[PDB]
This record gives C-alpha cells, structure tokens and sequence, in this order.
C-alpha cells in the first residue's frame, strides 16, 4: 500500500543549517545554505537538472 | 501423543481402514472436527512414512505415502472456505512442510510448488492478498522456510515478491518479515542480489509510523553493520560478519544512495542517543588504511562531525595524495572535503593554512566535476568558519578568499564571453564549471557583487535569442535571491521566457529558480502562482512530476493562504495518463494533506462541481478569475469528460468519513438543490 516517500519532503537537521549560513550584504546571517533547493540539484550530461537521479529520464 | 502409541500398537492394516475412515470424516462439515482432523493429520505427519505393506489393497497403499497424504489433505485444507480454517491449514503446512524438510523429502516439494505442466507461487498470491494478518504470517514463514537449501538463480522475483510483502502495511508482518530477512542473510553469506534485494526492502522501514519496528530494524542493522566490523590487524577474511558488513557497505557505493539521508535521521537518532564512540573512531582510523574506506569515509561523513578529539594526520596525508592525483572517485573526495569540514573546529591552523593554499592552486587548477566543486565550496565556507571567531573576520577572509577567484574567474569570462566567440572555439563544461564557480563564489561573497556582474550575466542572458542558458538563469536566480532589486528587473523577462522558449530543460530550470524565489518572496510572487498553475498542464510527464513535487514542498510548508483555485489545480493533475505520477498525488493529499486538515474537501466540493461544470454565475461563489490559456487547457466538460469528473467525485468521497458523508449528504440536499 504505502509506496515510496520522497526524500525532498523531509526537513534537514537544525544543526547542518547552523553549520552553513548565508549571510547579507550588510554581513548579518540571513539563512542557511539547505533552505534552498539548488543545492540539491543534480546535473543531466544534456544540462537538465532533477531533485531525483532515481526513475525514468526525459526524452 | 496417544494416538500415535496406539498408532504405533496398531498394525499397517488397521492404519490403512482407519485412515481410509478419517479421510471420509475429513469432509464432514463440523468445523471443530474438522480442526482437530487436520491437527492429527499434522500429528502423523510428525512421524516418518508408514511401514510398506504389500499385503494391503493399492487404496490401502497409497495411504501409506506422506506425499499422497499431503497432496490429498491439506491441497483442500489450503484451499477451503473459511478463514480460520485456512489459517490454521497454512500453520499446519508450514509446519508439514517443514517437517518435509527435516526428512529431507524435497521432491514432495518440488511436485507440489513445480509440478510439470496447483502452482504453489499462485496459491501464496492468493495468501497475501488475504484479509487475516495470521494467513500472511504462515505464507511467509511457509515461503522462507523453503529455497534456504536451493540457489535464488532463476527465482529472484520470489524474493522481489518477497519485500512487496515487506511492504504490507502490518506490524506483525513486517515484525516477522525483518526476523526472515535477517536469517536469509545469514542462512547463505554469498549472493550480492539477495543483499542487493535486502537492501532495497530494508531502508524504507524505518519511516514507519510505528516507532518499534521503526527501532528493531535500527538495531538490526546496527548488529549487521555497526557490530561486525573490527580493527583491521583483527580483521580476517574468515572473519565473515566483517566480510559481510564490507560487502553490504560495497552494496552501498554506487547502488541505492538516497538510503544515506535515512541513515542521516537513524544516525540523527544515535545523535541524541549519543551511540557514537570514540572506539568506533578508532577501528575507522583504523580502516582508513584499508581500500574499504570510501565507504567507511561517507560513513564518517556526519559520525566523525560529533566530537573531533583525535590526531587526523593520516587523514590529510591521504586526502593530499587523491589530491595530487588527478582522476579519484568524486565521491570520495567530496566525502574527504566533508569530513575535513566537519572536523575543523578541533584541527588547528598550522595545516589549515597549507589546506587551503592546496585547495586555491586547485581550484586555478579547475580539476573537478560540479559536485565536487559544491562540496568544495561549503567545506571551504567551513574552513572560513574555523578559521575566524568573529563574524567580521570571517566576513574579511571569506571576502578575500572568494575574491581571489572571483577576480580570475572574472578576468577568465571578460577573455571568453566578453570578448568574441566562435561556434566551437570555447569548451563548454569548462565555461559551464567557470560560471558555477563564480555563483558558487557570489553565494559566499554577496557584499562583493557589482552592477558590472549585473550587465555582465545579463549579456550573458542576451545570447539567447541553450544548456549554459539554463544554469545562467540559475545562477541569475542565485543572485536575485540576495537583490530584489535584479529580481523585479529581471521577473518580467523570466515570465517572458516561461511562455515563449521551447527547451523543457531551461523552463524547468526557470520554474525552480522562480519557485525557490516563492520561498523567500512568497508575499510578491503570490502573484506569479498562476503562471505555475497553467504550467501544471505540461506536455512532458517528468516536468509535471517535478511541479508535483515543487508544489508538494509548497503546501507541506503552507506559505500562502488556501485559494480554491489551487485546490483546482491539485485536483485536475490527478487525470495524468502516467498513474504514477497521478497516485503520487493521492499518496500525498492522504498522508499529508489530510494529516493537516480533514475539512478542506468539504467546503471545497461545491465550487470543484461548478468548476467542473463551466458555471461562472453562482451568487455565492465562482468570483475566481479566468484566462483564455487555461480555459482551452480545461477541457473538463461534456460527454467525453464525465468519467474522470465521477471517478474524481468518488475519490473524494471515499477520502469523506461517514459523519463527513452524512453532513455533505445534507449540505447537498439543502444549499445546491
């Protein structure tokens, strides 16, 4: 019945996010590195870029 | 016990009548004589084969066979109506089964589970599909009692088939399934598809609901794994629970890579558990001379991040030589570049120093693959950290050191794009990584970018009018991420882009980047929301998934406020011809949608029939907007739409509860009517 969860639908851990801050142009810590999802992109030999390596490619 | 004494003082004849008399009473209907026959059937069966007796009639012979016994008795009893009753024939097959196997009759096996064309695979299709847990408890001790003799060569989908049982939604199921597993393994060391297999159905079972098979499986592997593996002047090949544990950790390389983020939460758990040892560091300093220990490295990649307290030298010599050479795995240098990172709060600067002039002469070197230079990146945003102990000094340092590539970089795009370009005079991957690392670069040094990096990128931008396109965009995307005022610039022409190029590549590259900039602004690309909502209604099923997924990570957050018109959306995608994608969807809506609130669907279920039924006049709702686009995308209406509406409409009246039934029974036969 239950299938496969996504790993994206899971939040860090808190103390990863401390250990990489983005910081402002003014010097004051924003947010973290992991807030954002570019991170975890993954490159294609065509150039696209996918959250999940794992399953069917594009055409 | 007495039957088989008076068995025993019974002659072969009077067995043979008897048992004849038994088989005529095995069909008579009571249902406690009928549990009691087949126990005693069990019973004899605990005993060997009957005597020969020639003297007897060929009925009276053939009684005397175990097979025949088994192919006559529990073939029905198997295949009965009732469900205790089967339940209870299932135990006692297991148990006649196995006791097949302990009188080593395993062509008795063979003719029933592989009689030459009653397929013993088909009836354990039936068994699983069963309502009883108990039935499915027997089937699978019954289906891993036997082939622990045989080779799995030609039958590797009785084991594929064997964790889609370990995904039956059960606690005893799994309680017990675990247990068979764990003694699969152990019952032969040598067969990679049976660990690759294990491997596959073990990882998901720690996302469970419940919390102690969520543990058993936890420390399960911890005596698979965590408890195998010795120092390496202990460490011996016959020493096979280590031989095993580095087996599975070579399973682990290049194989089923997303299981590293459930051993992120399990090792999370041992985190606050505080499992990790200090003698654990040592058998793995230990191994780190070992060609085992890339692995064992990433591994280490968040264990080793807890408490540095040793001497790490080895390490770092280790670390210069891959460095040095030219062409290592990526992923073990970007787990070297994490565990350094992770351990630099105790490493002192007198090898920082050489680290990081190491780390410069190779970055001028560009000797990596992108993800190599990601993890280069944040480690070195690390050894900025460690370097400095106050947010000014690591503001300078990190200002300097990204600026040292930023200026050469720089320099090396002002001699490329700047400057004319040929159709093939330029490397593309060399230009693509250049424009990375300076993202990656303007990431850490926001103060440090410039309105000349502004015309610069967005030159870059006016070569459009294809694959350096895209991560231009993304690395545009990074910047207006830290400049609202390039953002309001640029969303015009990124809109623009959206519906006029024809590479699905760059829109889904334009659609993440602009969706990251809905999580940091979501109050002013709220408006932008629709332009995702027409884009759900994409050619390309893989650029639908991934909206699903960037949509799913919206709502799971709740960034905006709920608007019937999304609600819309996520019903129409459900009516995708790919059903995977459409039943990700539901799995969502019912794990997580429903988790947050049950009452969406009720206020939401008449505006989606009107919706449905192109009504704009509703007097009390139906004041949404509409475009010319997607009221040609929504061919929702007529004849040739019916179907999915009431297949939607009883999707979501199977998610309604009873007491919801009966309220919206109501609410329809008042308000609508």
């Amino acid at each position: 019945i239950i299938p496969l969860l996504p790993m994206a639908l899971v939040a860090p851990d808190e103390m990863e996010k401390n250990n990489n801050p983005l910081y402002s142009r003014q010097g004051e810590v924003l947010a973290s590195r992991k807030d954002f999802r570019m991170n975890t992109c993954v490159p294609h030999p065509r150039g696209a870029f996918m959250l999940e390596p794992e399953g069917m490619s594009p055409m | 016990q007495s039957l088989v004494q008076l068995l025993s003082k019974l002659p072969c004849g009077e067995y043979a009548m008897f048992i004849a008399w038994l088989y005529k009473y095995s069909r008579s209907s009571k249902i406690p004589h009928r549990v009691f026959t087949l126990d005693v059937v069990l019973a004899l069966l605990e005993l060997p084969e009957r005597e020969v007796d020639n003297t007897l009639s060929l009925e009276h012979q053939k009684f005397l066979k175990h097979k025949f016994l088994v192919q006559e008795i529990m073939f029905d009893r198997c295949l009965d109506k009732a469900p205790t009753v089967r339940s209870k024939a299932l135990s006692s097959f297991a148990h006649c089964l196995e006791l097949t196997v302990t009188s080593a009759s395993e062509s008795i096996l063979e003719l029933l589970i592989n009689s030459p064309t009653r397929c013993v695979m088909a009836m354990l299709r039936r068994r699983i599909r069963d309502e009883k847990t108990n039935v499915r408890k027997s089937a699978l001790q019954v289906l891993v009692s036997i082939l622990k003799h045989c080779d799995v060569s030609g039958m590797k989908e009785d084991l594929w088939i064997l964790q889609d049982q370990c995904r039956d939604p059960a606690v005893s199921v799994r309680k017990q399934a675990l247990q068979s597993l764990t003694e699969l393994l152990m019952a032969q060391p040598r067969c990679v598809q049976i660990q690759k297999a294990w491997l596959r159905g073990v990882v998901p079972v720690v996302m469970d609901c419940e919390s102690t098979v969520q543990e058993k499986a936890l420390e399960f592997l911890d005596q698979l794994l965590l408890q195998n593996i010795r120092h390496h002047s202990h460490f011996h090949s016959g020493d096979d629970s280590q031989v095993l544990a580095w087996a599975l950790l070579t399973l682990l390389t290049t194989e089923s890579q997303e299981l590293s983020r459930y051993l992120n939460k399990a090792f999370h758990i041992w985190s606050k558990k505080e499992k990790f040892s200090p003698t654990f560091i040592n058998n793995v300093i230990s191994h780190t001379g070992t060609e085992h220990s890339a692995p064992a490295w990433m591994l280490l990649s968040k264990i080793a991040g807890s408490s540095p307290r040793l001497d790490y030298s080895r390490i770092i010599q280790s670390w210069e030589k891959i460095s040095s050479q030219q062409n290592p795995n990526s992923n073990t240098l970007g787990h070297i570049l994490c565990v350094i990172g992770h351990i630099a709060k105790h490493l002192p600067k007198s090898t920082r120093d050489k680290v990081t002039d190491a780390v410069k002469c190779k970055l001028n070197g560009f000797q990596w693959s992108l993800e190599v230079i990601s993890s280069a990146v944040d480690a070195l945003q690390r050894l900025c950290r460690a370097s400095a102990e106050t947010p000014a000094e690591e503001q300078e340092l990190l200002t300097q050191v990204c600026g040292d590539v930023l200026s050469t970089c720089e320099h090396r795009l002002s001699n490329i794009v700047l400057k004319e370009n040929g159709t093939g005079n330029m490397d593309e991957d060399l230009l693509v990584k250049y424009i990375f690392t300076l993202g990656d670069i303007a990431q850490l040094c926001p103060a440090r970018v410039e309105k000349r990096i502004f015309l610069l990128i967005q030159s870059v931008l006016a070569s459009s009018a294809s694959v350096i396109r895209a991560h231009a965009i993304i690395t545009l995307g990074k910047l207006c991420l830290q400049h609202e005022d390039l953002a309001k610039k640029s969303i015009p022409a990124l809109v623009r882009e959206l519906e006029v190029c024809e590479d699905v590549a760059v829109r889904n590259n334009v659609i993440i980047v602009m969706c990251d900039l809905c999580i940091r602004y979501t109050i002013m690309v709220d408006k932008y929301i629709p332009n995702i909502s027409m884009c759900l209604k994409d050619s390309d099923p893989f650029i639908r998934k991934q909206t699903l997924i960037l949509l799913t990570n919206l709502l799971q957050e709740e960034f905006v406020k709920w608007k019937g018109s999304l609600f819309f959306r996520f019903v129409s995608t459900l009516i995708d011809s790919h059903p995977d994608i459409a039943s990700f969807g539901e799995f969502c809506l019912a794990h997580l949608l429903l988790k947050r609130n049950p009452v969406m669907f009720f206020q939401h279920f008449i505006e989606c029939i009107f919706h449905f039924n192109n009504y704009e006049k509703h007097e009390k709702y139906n004041k949404f907007p509409q475009s010319e686009r997607e009221k040609r995308l929504f061919s929702l209406k007529g004849k040739s739409n019916k179907e999915r509406r009431m297949k939607i409409y009883k999707f979501l009246l199977e998610h309604f509860t009873d007491e919801q039934r009966f309220n919206i029974t109501s609410k329809i036969c008042l308000s609508i009517l």
